[PDB]
């Protein structure tokens, strides 16, 4: 008879704003102008898709398999990606899928996405197992190609929700890195950037790794958009940074809120520690990198015999480097690491720099000056 | 014969049946330049 | 430089030719001639790949863009830079070195006599 | 034709989804191309084709040769979603047209539109005027622009014509169904000659 | 395509019938293209 017709009729009874699309469908599929087709499709899927109502299958199953080899695989993609997140089917799911995958006669671009559609499902059903491996492999195929900038924030989202539910923020950490930076918003819920980005924050300062707090603060993610519980995490990125205990301190009702903080309360003490005495080394040019165990406790406005047991733990790891002389009592750092990416860091290296010129200057005078006579 | 999908199968047979020459032309083209490197 | 000229199949006839010349002489890639690595260059670098072997970017300048060689090697890579930035495709410099075989060396120390970086003869040399 | 190389430019835009040729919009777009490219050839076998395209970043492909072969290779694989910069494939097609293996022929562009182009009419008037001067000669083969309304290619044509090794024109077929390979019938193979 | 599958016609209405043998015709055109194009680059090697 006709394919289309039947179909478009049964969905239409069922959703009354979608009767305008119907007609619009009807019109472009006969005279094949394929190129609308898309867009007809694309305006449907996003929200509706009877997967909470009805009449789905009819019209899906079918429409997968008369866009197979003509309609581009946009067609075919936007009708799994939508429906799979609603939905906590895999029979269903898994039909559209296979389908979707073919290749068609403009491209092959549907596989991507495919992918990310199956990673939802396993996520619902709620096979953390299943869902971390699937994850894995989207999150590389985005770090390997440059600017495809909106994909990328959209799976990185869906991603941290999966990482939320398990508690690892460790690993949660590096993952969230990524959205933060390329951060987009076209399809990405309000509501899920704002748990996904508490737990960054809570991960951020549990870290050994972190000397990105400075990033943290950069992205807009954070400063733009505060609720109450927002309110406090920058302000404790802040305090880290500073280094102090004092401005830290205050903050306190935050380390009972989460027990992630409450927990492990050495190593956030440590870490304001550590991090001060790496500001102080970097703010002194290249004449000293020697701080006094002295001037390292003021700082860290933790006590001295404590500051020394930290100053050690953080040597062990290898996050610094140097030699302790107590004799002098000094911590002497022969090497540092990558500090926190601020504007007033990205100045601090200026200074050195500026200096250097002018001494190199004075002196490869005084090297040309000895025996001129005789270069040959 | 008297079935719409009748047609479309024989349609798709005389296809296949043409496919399968240039296949094998191309395949024959083919191995002349991997046997030559 | 988004509207340039180059021949592509020329780089795979090259390549057969040059082995009778010298065996070591076959096609390791393309060369640039500055002055700078542009984004330009970034749509050849993936096309010659599949013509040459791997193939290397190296950038040949007319004038040094430090005080010893003009050279540059480059390979492309892909790495995650944040300050509200995402992911960049670069180009990751790697060191070079100079090295010639013995018919080089023949030719350029007979004909040499010039003051060089330093020839070594005096105290005086070391100097420079 | 006589003594004369001719670049073709093929149109990778996102308007040659249609089935209006079939199979799709690019893939009949090939095949228009090759019969074309062919005729050319085989009529006179002093014919050059070189294939040069408007996606991606603008570079020549292949370049002019007596081999209709060395041209197909790449037309076949040019990533269909591609840009419809037109001026800067159009000028890409004019430093090849430079450097040929033997040079005496004539300088000749015939243009492919898959689409409606992107880039301003007031940009294309002018590159036009540029390019007459150096003598090139673009042809425009017109179903693209038709496919949403009129087309545009006609003024950019006009301007053209005046100073050409060989006439230019505007190749009408219908943008529906008809086939894109109708343009055998029109000529884009022997231009008008004219001044 | 989906050419070679009984199961699919079956499932397909007649207004995809007509619409999928036409694309079918056109397809030996451009595999006749590509016979064409391997002579080339065996050409290019052989001197």
């Amino acid at each position: 008879m006709k394919d289309v017709p039947a179909f478009l009729q049964q969905s239409q009874s069922s959703g009354p704003g979608q009767a305008a699309v119907w007609h619009r469908l009807e019109e472009l599929y006969t005279k094949k102008l394929w190129h609308q087709l898309t867009l007809q499709v694309l305006d449907f899927v996003q929200d509706p898709c009877f997967a909470q109502g009805d009449g789905l299958i009819k019209l899906y199953e079918n429409f997968i398999s008369e866009f197979e080899h003509r309609v581009n695989p946009l067609s075919l993609v936007e009708i799994i990606l939508h429906v799979v997140r609603q939905m906590t089917d895999p029979n269903v799911a898994l039909t559209f899928l296979e389908k979707t995958r073919e290749k068609v006669k403009s491209s092959d671009e549907a596989v991507i996405l495919c992918k990310t559609a199956i990673g939802a499902l396993k996520l619902n059903i709620g096979d953390l197992q299943a869902t971390k491996e699937t994850i894995e492999d989207v999150e590389e195929m985005l770090n390997n190609l440059p600017g495809v900038t909106s994909v990328h924030s959209r799976f990185y989202d869906l991603s941290s929700k999966y990482y939320q539910t398990i508690g690892n923020h460790a690993s949660y950490y590096k993952d969230a890195l990524r959205f933060l930076g390329c951060v987009d918003i076209k399809d990405l819920p309000v509501s899920e950037q704002q748990e996904r980005a508490f737990t960054l924050g809570l991960a951020g300062l549990l870290g050994e790794g972190v000397f990105n707090f400075g990033e943290l603060l950069m992205h807009p993610v954070l400063e733009s958009l505060r609720n109450t519980d927002r309110q406090w995490l920058i302000d404790t990125l802040y305090a880290f940074n500073s280094g102090d205990v004092d401005r830290f301190q205050t903050l306190k009702s935050a380390w009972g809120q989460q027990p992630d903080l409450a927990a492990n309360e050495a190593q956030l003490l440590r870490k304001i520690q550590l991090l001060c005495l790496m500001e102080m080394t970097f703010t002194r040019p290249a004449n000293h990198r020697q701080l006094t165990f002295e001037e390292i406790a003021k700082s860290a406005k933790i006590t001295v015999n404590k500051v020394e047991l930290l100053v050690m733990k953080a040597l062990s790891v290898g996050l610094v480097r140097g030699s302790i002389d107590e004799v002098d009592k000094r911590v002497h750092m022969t090497w540092v690491q990558p500090r926190v990416l601020d504007l007033q860091q990205i100045k601090g290296m200026k200074d050195r720099l500026e200096l250097w010129c002018t001494d190199v200057k004075s002196m490869e005078l005084l090297v040309e000056h000895q025996a001129q006579d005789i270069l040959t | 014969m008297a079935d719409p999908r009748d047609k479309a199968l024989q349609d798709y047979r005389k296809k296949l049946l043409e496919h399968k020459e240039i296949d094998g032309r191309l395949k024959e083209l083919r191995e002349q330049l991997k046997e030559l490197t | 430089d988004s509207v340039w000229f180059l021949d592509h199949d020329y780089l795979e006839n090259m390549y057969g030719m040059f082995k009778k010349v010298n065996a070591r002489e076959r096609i390791v890639g393309w060369y640039h001639t500055g002055p700078k690595l542009h984004k330009n260059d970034i749509a050849i670098n993936e096309l010659m790949k599949r013509y040459c072997p791997n193939s290397v970017l190296v950038i040949i300048d007319v004038k040094p863009k430090d005080l010893g060689l003009p050279t540059e090697a480059y390979i492309s890579v892909e790495e995650v830079h944040d300050d509200g930035t995402p992911t960049s495709k670069t180009f990751e410099h790697v060191t070079s070195e100079i090295g010639a075989e013995e018919a080089e060396e023949v030719g350029v120390e007979h004909l040499l006599r010039d003051i060089k970086d330093t020839t070594v003869g005096t105290l005086s040399q070391r100097i420079t | 034709m006589v003594l004369e190389s001719t670049m073709v430019c093929v149109d990778n835009s996102e308007y040659m989804r249609n089935g209006d040729f079939l199979p799709t919009r690019l893939q009949a777009q090939q095949d228009a191309v090759n019969i074309v490219c062919h005729s050319k050839t085989r009529s006179n076998p002093e014919n050059n084709v070189g294939l040069i395209t408007l996606a991606n970043d603008c570079e020549v492909l292949t370049t002019l040769t007596p081999d209709t072969g060395r041209i197909l290779s790449k037309l076949h694989t040019v990533q269909p979603k591609g840009k419809i910069t037109f001026c800067t494939g159009i000028r890409v097609a004019h430093l090849a047209l430079k450097h040929r293996q033997g040079k005496n022929h004539k300088m000749r562009i015939i243009a492919f539109v898959g689409s409606p182009v992107e880039d301003n009419e007031k940009d294309l008037v002018k590159l036009a005027k540029r390019l007459k001067k150096e003598k090139v000669n673009v042809d425009i083969i017109n179903f693209g622009e038709e496919e949403v309304n009129t087309e545009k290619l006609t003024a950019f044509v006009n301007t053209l014509n005046g100073k050409d090794g060989t006439g230019s024109h505007l190749v009408t077929v219908p943008p529906g169904p008809s086939l894109a390979d109708a343009l055998i019938s029109s000529p884009i193979l022997a231009g008008e000659g004219g001044a | 395509e989906q050419d070679g599958i009984g199961e699919e016609v079956l499932k397909m209405s007649t207004e995809e019938i007509v619409q999928r043998t036409r694309l079918l015709d056109s397809e030996i055109k451009i595999m006749k293209s590509e016979v064409l194009r391997v002579t080339h680059e065996l050409q290019a090697m052989k001197d």
